[PDB]
This record gives C-alpha cells, structure tokens and sequence, in this order.
C-alpha cells in the first residue's frame, strides 16, 4: 500500500502558496513559484523524472481565485489558529567531533506561516541550515522540518525558536549533549 | 509574531491511493477551506459530493459539467497510475540500510538505535543470551526525518550482569540477513 | 514526465 498526494494551498492576505507531491509522508518535490522550477527533494530524483513547473503556477492561480470566492461565501470566517508541537532531535546518536545534524520538527499546526530560528548558545545560527516546505497531514494541519548541521561539542548548547499565531510567546526547544 | 489580521486558507489535495501496486486505485480530490474539507471527488463514487454546506454549490456546478467528470474518472489511469509508474523506481523501491548502535542509559536501561533507513517497515528485537526478550521492551516508534529516512529507538529495561550478552536484532527489506549489534556488561 | 491534476474553477457569478 502507498499514497501519492499533490498538495497545494493559497493563503490570504499573506499571498503565499506552494505546490508539492508527497509520497507516504515524504516530499517528492515542490515547485519554486518565483523561479518556476521543479525542486526535487533529493538530487537523484531529478535524473529519473521531470515535471512541467509552469503548470503549478496555473493551479495556484485557480486556487487563489477559488479562495477569494470561498472567503466571501463563508462570510469572511477566518481560519482558527492551531499552534504546533515542536520536537528537536538528531539524525543519528551523538559522538563528539563526529558531524551530525540537528532536526527541528514543527508539527500539527495551521495556518502555514512560521518563524524558525536556530540558537547556538543563545545566538542565531544560519550556517549550512536548510528547511522543507509545508508538508501535508491527514487532519489538514501541516508539518515542517528545519535542519542544522553541527559538530557535537560539550560546551555548545542549542535551541529551536518557533513562533506562530497560535502561540502566546516563542516556543523554545532545548538540546545539549547529555 | 504580529499581524493579527484574520487569515483565510484554501487547500487542494489530490490523493492517489494504491493497493498491491497498480491493482486497485482510488482517487480522492479534497477541497479544504480553513482546514475543513468542503467538497470532494471520490473515484469510488464517480462524482463530486458536498462534505459541508459550504461545498454544496461546487458539487452541483462541477457535476453539471459532464465533460470534466469524465476527465476525472479517467484520472485513476491518466494521473494516478501514470504517476505511480514514473516514480516507482526511486520511491516504491527505495532501499536504504539501517545503521544500528547500542548503548546504555539510566532511569539500568539499554538503548538500541536504528537510524538512516528506508522504507519504514522494520522489525527490532532484543535478545538476552539468545533468548528473545519479549517483555520490558519500550519503543519510540517510527520517526520520520523528512529527508526520506527513518529512525527509531528501542529500549530494554534490564539489570545487567557480566556473563550476559545482550543483542539488538534488526530486520528490514534493505538487508537479507538480520543485522545484529551486541553489547556486554 | 510527471503529470499534474488541475483543480476546477468555482462559479464566479454566484446565485
């Protein structure tokens, strides 16, 4: 058994939207709407398939037009914020001076706008970090992954800083080598 | 986090569900406003259906366009099955071998870590001297990394004693013979 | 080539 999902959304008034394929919980790819290019989740996907990126933009335009209609039809009933659960963990078990990856997993939230900051020793880090788009869930909330490659040291301490309209204050998630 | 302006959200999902590969296919087009599904097209049903009141108009309006309903009904072949074929090679048949490691913790606890594997179907077992320990075993359950690999932690609560060999054993489609890691008092 | 499914437009002049 398997499931493939083409998932797309438009959000107002932010005017943000995404287009992505999901296989059993994993992103196959999404489209970069500005550059109009297909962005494969793993480089090697891109050598065994292709996708007409422009099509996504067309779809997004339909999505937007329909949103606008639904907004009025609902008589401007706004979405209810649902704050996320956040979880920090490592790619593999940690051994000092062995390069690892810290994972910030933001889950069970909507709408799809978040702010995520990596905090080493209370200071923002951006070196080598990466993230995913908003991934789909059956209850229609969202998942998102942030990644921070690092060298495990004993002095270094870490935090994942997450903000979202459903939260009254930034949510900090700690992690140290203990 | 400012800007309390009310938000309005529209989500489209096309879900291709596969059973025994291409054998049975179901297509689900779900339309969702502010996290509530309002109307869908279920290939098992063959036409749009309202899920909430808000969706009623679209069901009728789209159903009345019979040339489109046919496009949709075909989609299980033109879209679901077509796509399955294109992706199988690197998705359905993706195999990455787990990496296994053992180490103690306290609460004494033993920890088996299985990380970096795909797909997610996996069997992890604890052995005390080659007698499988079926009780006192506590698992973290599958964890999706978001990068097409999984990880999981299976803990054995036990009071070790030298002359006891603890084994963590892992079975997974990526390997033919189980992987085993042993830890000694 | 991977295939896209296209959403339908809602009725723009509503009743």
């Amino acid at each position: 058994e398997h499931v493939i999902i083409q998932a797309e959304f438009y959000l107002n008034p932010d005017q943000s939207g995404e287009f992505m394929f999901d296989f059993d919980g994993d992103e196959i790819f999404h489209v970069d709407m500005a550059k109009k290019e297909t962005v494969w989740r793993l480089e090697e996907f891109g050598r065994f398939a292709s996708f007409e990126a422009q099509g996504a933009l067309a779809n997004i335009a339909v999505d937007k037009a329909n949103l606008e209609i639904m907004t009025k039809r609902s008589n401007y009933t706004p979405i209810t914020n649902v704050p996320p659960e956040v979880t920090v963990l490592t790619n593999s078990p940690v051994e000092l001076r062995e390069p690892n990856v810290l994972i910030c997993f933001i889950d069970k939230f909507t709408p799809p706008v978040v702010n995520v900051t990596w905090l080493r020793n209370g200071k923002p880090v951006t070196t080598g970090v990466s993230e995913t788009v908003f991934l789909p869930r059956e209850d229609h909330l969202f998942r998102k992954f942030h990644y921070l490659p690092f060298l495990p040291s004993t002095e270094d301490v870490y935090d994942c800083r997450v903000e979202h309209w459903g939260l009254d204050e930034p949510l900090l998630k700690h992690w140290e080598f203990d | 986090m400012g800007d309390t302006r009310p938000r309005f959200l529209w989500q489209l999902k096309f879900e291709c569900h596969f059973f025994n590969g291409t054998e049975r296919v179901r297509l689900l087009e779900r339309c969702i406003y502010n996290q509530e599904e309002s109307v869908r097209f279920d290939s098992d049903v063959g036409e749009y259906r309202a899920v909430t009141e808000l969706g009623r108009p679209d069901a009728e309006y789209w159903n009345s366009q019979k040339d489109l309903l046919e496009q949709r009904r075909a989609a299980v072949d033109t879209y679901c099955r077509h796509n399955y074929g294109v992706g199988e090679s690197f998705t359905v048949q993706r195999r990455v071998e787990p990496k296994v490691t053992v180490y103690p913790s306290k609460t004494n606890l033993l920890v088996c870590s299985v990380s970096g594997f795909y797909p997610g179907s996996i069997e992890v077992r604890w052995f005390r001297n080659g007698q499988e320990e079926k009780a006192g075993v506590v698992s973290t359950g599958l964890i999706q990394n978001g990068d097409w690999t999984f990880q999981t932690l299976v803990m054995l609560e036990t009071v070790p004693r030298s002359g006891e060999v603890y084994t963590c054993q892992v079975e997974h489609p990526s390997v033919t013979s189980p992987l085993t890691v042993e830890w000694r008092a | 080539k991977m295939r896209m499914a296209t959403p339908l437009l809602m009725q723009a002049l509503p009743m």
